[PDB]
């Protein structure tokens, strides 16, 4: 028959042309496409469509999907579209029209007796986030990150030890083996980084052969041209990524010397703005190069009224610095600069910075990577208006550019994009369901490997799952063997070949990294700008093509006090 | 006491409500979690007093007004639900559009 | 400002376009209510509903997906049907066809 | 010598002729028999009886029990007796007189060096409850159920997904395999139900071969005569049980049509009263048939002042119904009827309804199956007086009739009575110890497979286990490998033969179901009445043999506000 | 150059000659030695020493340590010295000078790329405590004990059952096997004790062959001369230890009869003072013998104002005694004696009592063994002044004497000193890091097998690990497989040979006990006094060489209200 | 409410502070854990009110004096740190030598 658009949205979620506000921000998305056939939408419930002979077919398990997310509004780097999502064998099967081919038209995702149903009408579905700057200080970080919508965590550490408090390094074969075993207990995909600070290649090769998927070069262990060159040489032969935290003290040289040591080889620069570490005061100029994949850590995102005040002390504790030792404090005002902090936000909006990460418990907030990324997008819309790439009266392009920062780009940078990072067929089904009013803040459902791993859950003894108190609790996908089957432990190609998994008796699924040396700035989705950027040695002013790059500090931010109890 | 898991869970709701209660006392406009906790706790005490489900479904809509909560908060709470032990056992109270 | 609000553009959606439809007068002869779903094979509904079952063969209710039409005891009403598509193979319901058509 | 009866009770618990009040209800049990030899009771403690050469013997482990529960007051479907209980190899060894045959008379349960002791004098001991209507919405339900005294949970689900919120179905081979693996992490015996709504037999056979012990037919997936017949045909060939939630809408026919589709084949009817689902308004008439094993879900037990008010909204949320859609709300007053709700209580008292269950978080309370069953018995005694079967001035018969509802009958209905369901030799030692003042509300000890799995526990750092705060905490029987050894995962005969346990690498003990097709109403212990029941289509009045069946709503109930903090 | 001593201490911790106060007690330790080379100390952090080519070398993993604890102040039975500690393969590698041999002098602990760093400057490092009197009433005791600084727990039990509430016994092959499996889930080294009360040797041999590392003789199961002799005979042939709780009632004889039954064979006497159990009123005289290894349980340590008042009721609950039964209460004033309670403190100060333990939840506090031991040392310094063995103006000797009580002596007594008990090369790396202000009360870090297992941890979402709330949370060393690799399950030589580990499929590392029959009072470090002690049968006065031994009850104690929230 | 793990963790801090608050009210000299909880909770409420980080770093040093706490307590707390949601998101407040 006919139905009004409003009633249609209330029933099946918005359709082509309808706009939706992201949480309490000023960002609006608009449905670009709808893959359904009007009047043939699948809906679950008493007397609804998904029933035997109707929206459910007679096919065997091999011929239908295991899980279907109905009427989902997908927000990914490739589009903002309405569609059903099919999940089979823990992987994304199809993005199309679900139903029963026996009586319905254009069915691409068959529903049968073996099909579970998740109702996503009115919800936004995204890929799980990927944080590539984790300090394994405590195991509790995994739950915190999972609840925020991050499903993959890459970093290093052995626990609350000085080395880990300061750097993302899991030092040596023994600790690497131990952390690989401990990883099976965590509900997120994991990959470890070893200590790359050494001028003897074999010491690095052992670590890669032991299982790390990358090497962290950190100034606390000596970020010298010799160490840097050594790590990159081994990286080039083993196809692993290098993450850099350069020489802030300019002890071995300036940024141009570090860049020279790198010599055009692929490298991921951590907290490229510098507050989290790096040549003072111009490490930010690194984003101008083609071999550099730049990321930001979150405490500086976005620039607000309390940012500076807060940073001065946070620096000390992380890096084991002494507030009484003049030299330990003199490089505070050299590391914390309003000028670069303000510029960073703009550089993200332009696509010069391609990734966002946490820097968990070491000048970073593990549960705020997604949240802060959206706060930057909001503040940039507010201050700079629409991007040159926008089309139509929506913020669709700005949304694709920013979502790519914590999803596909991190995946590409660390050689795991063949497994995760986006909602594309064949990829692991790490999905996150959001109610529009809580987008980026509190997820409705977090799916890992095809099983719900965590979700808000009300009174266990209640007659329904909705009564208070509702708080995040672990689900079946986070339990024992089901967990192992739904998570991945990433290994280096060498470790995989050496039989590390069998020797350590790892229980989870194994994935191998590849393509870490071949990625470059141009490969970063919607974030490939290589600006002609300069930093004034005296004033610290950031300039691109001579024009001053800056922004104003926010007094109030969305996705803040309206959602949190504390 | 022999506290079961459900009784301990409700202690979390009670404590969350003590937080909101104090903030409201200072005269702040409550946020989302504070509002839910405040109204929910009110209902549990109602059941403890022996009030009926029907009474609470009504009384629960008069705890907080639109001017005591932050903007957008009333729309983020189309309803509130909580169970408690009434004289006749556990029952569910559903308050529709609690904030007006 | 309303967190997550929609800005639905005004208008209407035409459902099940380009498909054969037919109207049928139906009467509930049973003593208990009967509610029929959008995708249920009408020709195989509860036997207490009197109507031309022959005409409703391979048809379902032409109503938005997931909704229903209720028939109180003794109730008579004209409903509009729309033909099944896909393979046009009916399996299940009361098991009267269990195959194509 | 001689001892007064009162002092004797204070020391060894009540004996023949003594009566005990069940919690704060009006139900009184009377000790029917005592298997001890007066003056030869075994008691543990300093200077007590169970000591080397005295109440403890010189036999090897193979010749004595592992655990003895001394001076227990057993309450089971077969009797209310005083006796010692012997447990060996995780199973019930004997119910008799424990001690040392060397110096004591009539010892049937030998105590040796290898024997642990649990003092049960003054306590009531029962079999663990069995809930056959679980929606696996969250893993936390298992702890909640265990604390209440339920040791076996049968149901289906994959977590907080729409399909599971509404129905007890673990859809397909992949989800079944995943849930079977996750089950090893839970401290309760578990058996899964698959989605039985399909008209193609092979789609069902795959699920049974994958591991489910039953098939759930649910109207939300289409409870048509075709689907019903299909599920029963496969059930008949694979020896698994079918659980039904019929067509409330009368879409495919009325109750008599569903009954016709069933065709005299064995089937378990869920929430037979109808509020939880089923042909409106007469699904309750199903309890009149010999092939129907009827059960109630708990929110309607017993009929109280707030029952109706509460149900109207609970319905909506569970089944994904729209309060704005007239058709979605019109069938509320058709599903919630004071008339049938009131009759249900009486039908239980008469033995027409044979089981009680939860319907966990989908119109049911997981931790209240036992509690509510006793509340119904109390209210029925209060309103109807003694049952025709009672003998003596006690409620012994009414107690055996009601305890059977959540113990042996559920076990018989699902083909697991050879393993659990009652305190009989050879059965798994799933026992629950209760202090009389807290019977049915808060257990003193919950034993799984011969090991305590959960119990109230005080200050961990205290000098004794009794100081506050005392709350339920997991014990050794709920830990890792000890847990696997003390729980059972029930498989279908086909799954067991196919080597499903070895393939999924399941760690727990495996049990297989059998005898699901042969059980009938007559086999339900103390609950085999097949009444000539009718329901008026207009008034909804329930009549048995023409007489009106009804009851009055309770304003206050026992086992309520006197025991709970919230 | 030159640096003042004060500034030096603030940077690298105290050095030779500097004194440090233990928590808020009156005990002062003085650094006896410093193994560093002034100006060559290793320090970690930005711009610090441990960096490539500097304090970190170019060696492979096999040639450097996995973990280094820098600038630690070691407090062990052998000395109070300043040094770096090297840990390799989960064991203590060396106590010396860490660094890079390439540019630094006297390096004995090489730091390379494979080396993690824990900064211990300003902290006191000790071996993990060992509690040999655990009642396994609940699994939660392990976390409580670990947080206090105890890394090994020896005892028996099956959970909250009467037998375990009263005695440290894991009765028989089945329960022993079950507890051995459950032990893999706990983050502490564990060894079980079986029930030794039997007069048939084979019943004991089975238990030893099943896996216990000792046998508990307890009066509640009959501590008769026959049972005692039987247990010791088997102990002598299987090289396991016997723990005794003698006949308080003097039912089979007096203390001299029990001593006679023992016949000069090695035995560990539990709570030798008697309040926790033993011949009334003179079980304390046992500490005079060479074959007796005496220990105290903690509620009587030290003698304070509320000790007596508290004990009268605690006794009842533990041993299942009846306050109405005169005989059950008459032996209260016979068991609780101010005279022996006061003497115990002095006997510890003199070295007559060699061990301290808890007696967890059965007249003892699991998290207070270390805490109370130091409170006794404090009270003894206050009342008796310096020990005859002290040298210099410090309490160094008294500190070595008391630390040995909960570390090396328990290890020697139970045949596990080859694995744990002290900071010596080749021993398992179970270490505890303490800030001087919280010594003995709240640890800064607890290391098990070379991995941090538990530590105080602040806000998980914070930018650093220090923000509130800070409370103890499990770390990677307490997770799944990493845990198995970092803990030990002690087996008897027979069990190890019988393949018990493989049969039960135990996952943790296995250690075997040996040397239990050969240890004697003279082997107890700094606690080998065999005094000529007597107890007056009437007055209960304790006398050594005729002189009265006594002390005064404390009204206030350190390590109490200044540190605890409740 | 949809409480995340970090919000539930802070409920522990709040409750710990309710304990100290009552003891101080009775006139007791607070101990170590009580002092930390009391001052920490104060700061969280400051952020809720909208006070700046800079203001709180100062105000936090005037909650408890040396005469309201037990001996040695001021020296056991060289600083106090806590994060809370300010109008501009999560921020860290560090109070140096809070007790003087
Ligand atoms: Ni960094
Ligand atoms: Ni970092
Ligand atoms: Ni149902
Ligand atoms: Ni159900
Ligand atoms: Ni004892
Ligand atoms: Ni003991």
């Amino acid at each position: 028959s006919n139905i009004s658009r409003q009633a249609y949205a209330d029933m099946f979620g918005p359709t082509v042309g309808d706009k939706v506000r992201l949480a309490d921000t000023e960002l609006w998305i608009e449905v670009e496409d709808d893959l359904t056939t009007y009047g043939e939408e699948v809906k679950f419930g008493g007397g609804k469509v998904i029933r035997d002979g109707m929206g459910q077919g007679q096919m065997l398990a091999a011929d239908c999907v295991d899980l279907v997310l109905t009427n989902a509004l997908i927000v990914d780097h490739w589009g903002i579209v309405k569609a059903d999502i099919g999940v089979k064998d823990g992987r994304i099967f199809a993005i199309g029209k679900a139903g029963n081919p026996d009586i319905q038209p254009n069915v691409t995702i068959p529903i049968g007796a073996a099909t579970e149903v998740i109702a996503a009408e009115g919800k936004i579905v995204t890929a799980g986030g990927i944080d590539t700057h984790i300090h394994w200080i405590c195991p509790q970080q995994a739950e915190e990150a999972l609840v925020s919508g991050v499903t993959t965590m890459v970093g290093g550490g052995t626990g609350p030890a000085a080395g880990t408090h300061a750097t993302t390094c899991t030092p040596g074969p023994w600790y690497i083996s131990r952390m690989l075993q401990a990883a099976d207990s965590l509900p997120v995909n994991i990959g470890l980084l070893g200590k790359g600070n050494v001028s003897q290649p074999d010491a690095l090769r052992e670590q890669v052969a032991a299982g790390v998927i990358g090497l962290k070069i950190h100034e606390d262990w000596g970020a010298t041209p010799a160490a840097i060159d050594c790590a990159l040489t081994v990286a080039d032969e083993m196809d692993i990524q290098v993450a850099l935290h350069s020489d802030t003290l300019n002890e071995s040289g300036f940024v141009e010397d570090t860049l020279a040591a790198i010599g055009g080889r692929t490298i991921h620069t951590f907290h490229t703005e510098g507050a989290g570490g790096g040549h003072a005061p111009d490490i930010i100029t690194a984003c101008a190069h083609p071999n550099i994949l730049p990321s930001s850590t979150n405490p500086t995102l976005p620039y607000t009224l309390n940012t500076i005040d807060e940073h001065l002390d946070m620096l000390m504790v992380c890096h084991h610095l002494d507030p009484d030792i003049a030299e330990d404090v003199a490089f505070a005002e050299s590391r914390i600069r309003r000028e670069t902090i303000a510029a960073e936000d703009v550089l993200h909006d332009l696509g010069a910075f391609s990734l966002t990460s946490s820097d968990s418990q070491a000048m970073g907030r593990v549960g705020e990577v997604i949240l802060r990324t959206w706060q930057v997008a909001h503040r940039m819309k507010v201050q700079r208006g629409a991007l040159a790439e926008e089309t139509g009266d929506n913020d669709n392009f700005r949304v694709k550019r920013y979502i790519a920062k914590y999803t596909i780009n991190p995946a590409l940078t660390h050689g795991i994009a063949h497994e995760v990072g986006s909602i594309e067929v064949g990829k692991l089904a790490d999905l996150v369901v959001w109610s529009p009013a809580f987008f980026g803040v509190k997820p409705a459902t977090v799916i890992k490997g095809g099983m719900i791993a965590i979700a808000p859950m009300g009174d266990i003894n209640a007659s329904i799952p909705t009564p208070q108190p509702v708080h995040y609790r672990p689900m079946f996908g986070a339990l024992g063997s089901a967990r192992h089957h739904c998570r991945l432990t990433f290994l280096s190609q060498a470790a995989a070949a050496n039989g590390v998994a069998e020797r350590l008796n790892l229980r989870s699924a194994i994935a191998v990294v590849k393509g870490c040396r071949t990625v470059q700035k141009a490969d970063m989705v919607h974030n490939s700008l290589q600006p002609n950027i300069t930093v004034d040695a005296q004033t610290y002013e950031v300039r691109v093509d001579g024009e001053l790059i800056t922004s104003e500090p926010a007094d109030v931010l969305p996705m803040a006090q309206r959602y949190f109890l504390f | 006491m022999e506290l079961t898991p459900r009784e301990k869970d409700k202690l979390l709701l009670f404590t969350a409500a003590l937080v909101a209660e104090r903030r409201l006392a200072r005269g702040l406009k409550l946020n989302y979690p504070e509002s839910v906790a405040l109204i929910s706790a009110f209902i549990m005490e109602g059941a403890r007093d022996g009030k009926s489900v029907a009474s609470l479904m009504e009384e629960g809509r008069h705890v907080l007004t639109r001017e005591q909560v932050m903007e957008g908060v009333p729309e983020m709470i189309p309803d509130i639900q909580v169970e408690a032990t009434f004289p006749d056992g556990s029952k569910l109270v559903t308050v529709h559009n609690p904030i007006i | 400002m309303i967190p997550g609000e929609y800005h639905v553009k005004p208008g209407q959606i035409a459902l099940n376009t380009g498909r054969a439809t037919c109207r049928v007068v139906v009467e509930n002869h049973g003593d208990r209510p009967i509610q029929v779903g959008s995708h249920y094979h009408f020709a195989e509904v509860n036997p207490a509903l009197k109507f031309d079952r022959q005409q409703a063969a391979g048809y379902r209710l032409n109503i938005p997906a997931g909704t229903a039409v209720r028939f109180e005891p003794g109730q008579k009403r004209e409903v509009e049907l729309v033909a099944f598509a896909g393979h046009r193979a009916v399996f299940g319901f009361r098991g009267e066809v269990m195959g194509p058509l």
